[PDB]
Parts: C-alpha cells; structure tokens; sequence
C-alpha cells in the first residue's frame, strides 16, 4: 500500500545561476541544484518476492 | 519535573581510556561528541576519527575502520593530509567538558581512537550523543 | 580540525583580600 | 547537516564495567540514564543509585555516598526496603538500549554501581545524559 | 594639556561590502575596513607619576 508505505517530500525545484567568480572574459560557467528527499512509513504494509 | 531524557537523546560510550567501541549512527539523523578529562594531563592528546561499512557477511556487525575524509568549510583552512582529527590541549581544566562534531555523516557507524596509546591517553573519556530517531 | 566548545562546571570565584592605606609614617 | 549536539545535551560516563564515576548534576535541571550491553548475560544484574553532596574540605569534591530514597508514584507498589534500584532483565539483546531516570534530585551529585561485582556485571555500560543548563 | 600634547587624525570612516569573487551560489563573503592615525605633539606638555 504505497500511500502509507513510503513518502516522498518535495522542498524546492531546480534552478540555474551564472558563476561570476569563474566567468572570465573568455570562459563561462553555470551552476544548478535542487533539494528533495524521502523516507519510509509503515514497514508492515509491503512485501517483496525473490527467487529462492 | 524530571524527565526520561534517554528516551529521546540517548548516549553511548566511545572511548573509555582502554578500548574503543563502534557507535551506530545509522538509526539517528544527528549526533555529536563530548570530551571530558579525569586527571591532569602531561602532553596534548590527538584523536583519529573513523567510520565503518557493514560487513559483507552480516549486516549487524561493522567492517574494518576507515579514516574520515576532511572537508573545508565555507572558506579557509584545510588539513595537511586531508583527514579529520581532534586535539585536546593542556589548558583544559579537570572540571569541564568539550564538544564537537564532524560536518559529514559518511558510513553508518562511527568510531574514535587516539593517535598513540600512552599514559596521557587513558586520562580522557569520550561519549557520543544522538539527537533524532528515524526508525 | 574540529573546533571544540568549552565551559567549566564551577561557579566559585575565590575571595580576594582588600587592602587599604596603612597608618601614616613620617618620612 | 548535523549539529554539535553535545553543546546542549552532554553525556558523561557513569559505569564503564570496572569502576563507578560520580557525576555532577548541579547545573542541569533534568537528567537520565542509558543502559547497553556488550555480551550475552547469564542472569539479571541489579544496580544501586547513590547521591553525594559537597565535601567539607572543598565545595567542589563529592562526599561519601548516600543511598537514594524511594518515592511511591500516584498509586502503586513501593520497594520492600524503601530504596530505589534498577534491575536489568536477562532477555536484553545486545543491539538495544534501555532508558530510565529517578523522580527526585536529592544531592547535587549522583552515582551508580552494581550490587555485586563479578564477571556478569562487567557486561553492562551506563551513561548519564543532561538537559537544560541553568548557568 | 592634551589638546596640544596629543593629536588624533581620521581619514575615512568604516564601510561594508560583499565580495563577488567568493560569493558562489552556496556561500557568501563580506569585507570591511577603515583608516585612522595619530601622533604625539608637544612632548613637554605632559607629566607622569610613578612609584619609586
């Protein structure tokens, strides 16, 4: 049961910025990033099948 | 009112002056050290910080120790060899304690041991504390 | 190089005898 | 990101398996214990809780050990001798920790030691945690 | 007589800035400074008392 066995947490989407400290008069550099995470909920609401 | 603080902020021995004990930080999302002295020191005592990976044979027993890698902060110094360490000075009084923690988590277990074993080493005690449970 | 935080477990500042000018003596 | 949790919630060794160390609780208005095991146990191991107070020769050294008194709760049984004790169950697993604390402060120092020192009492580790510094 | 036995000279007050060469997309840096000076005037215009 996925709606209570594992949760996904969203904080901030991706962004792009120009790095001035490295952008010389003959080169260009860019930076990007985002923040997200996830954690497990109920451990009893799931099952897994494997070859024995 | 008193409280059962150990329920939310447990603590475990790390260095008793004779042996070093692995501490499992996997189950908690934050942690830190605490140093105390029990007798006057003669010379400074530096400590090495390690971490362990789960043994391939059994996930309940830690593997061999691995030195923690140093990380520079927002600006400035970096370690000479890139490996984190801690040093306790002479000026520290007998009736006080010290606190410090690494910025990165790394492996599920953590450990600490003195650089060299001597009389001064046994005169120190180290204990670990964890701040938040997640299981 | 971890930087530590330190403060003691005592609050008793030792007493200091106050000294006042002695009696006058002829030079 | 973790924190220097030891700044706010320091912990101190109370019994390393061979010696019992008095701990000062004067400046902290809450505290509690934490128990852990390092080997399979052969039988239950009980402990006694003591408290100390300022020594005569110096206000910063503990005096002789004074046994803690019992405090019956809202409604329930009271100890057969009116003194607090802690009994560690035999079934305790190696990968678990136990937490418990006394309801009353008494003297400004605390201590703990086993009822009888033997090969079985060396398999336990007791640590005290503080909270809420008042200075 | 201090008004002639010692002088204080000031050139520029304090200032604050942000260093763009170190301000990445994940850190910040600030810089500040000031300039001051002083020199001894007439030497004989003062006296000092000491124990002997």
């Amino acid at each position: 049961a996925w709606k209570t066995a594992y949760y996904a947490v969203e904080k901030r989407p991706m962004f792009f910025e120009q790095y001035e400290g490295g952008s010389s008069a003959w080169c260009v550099k860019y930076q990007f990033g985002a923040e997200d995470g996830g954690f497990v909920g109920c451990c009893e609401h799931g099952r897994v099948l494997r070859i024995g | 009112m008193n409280f059962n603080v150990g329920v939310d902020f447990p603590s475990f021995i790390a260095w008793d002056g004779t042996t070093s004990f692995p501490v499992k930080i996997d189950g908690f999302n934050q942690f830190g050290f605490t140093f105390k002295v029990i007798e006057e020191l003669t010379a400074d005592v530096p400590f090495n910080i390690f971490y362990h990976e789960a043994s391939e044979a059994d996930p309940c027993v830690p593997g061999p120790a691995i030195r923690v890698p140093d990380v520079p902060f927002c600006d400035g110094v970096a370690t000479a060899d890139g490996l984190a360490t801690v040093v306790i000075p002479e000026a520290v009084a007998v009736d006080s304690f010290c606190a410090g923690s690494v910025p990165c988590f790394n492996g599920p277990w953590i450990s600490i041991a003195p650089v060299t074993v001597n009389a001064d080493s046994a005169k120190v005690q180290v204990t670990v504390t964890m701040k938040g449970a997640t299981r | 190089m971890i930087k530590l935080n330190c403060r003691p477990l005592c609050q008793t500042p030792t007493a200091s005898r106050l000294v006042s000018p002695p009696c006058f003596i002829c030079r």
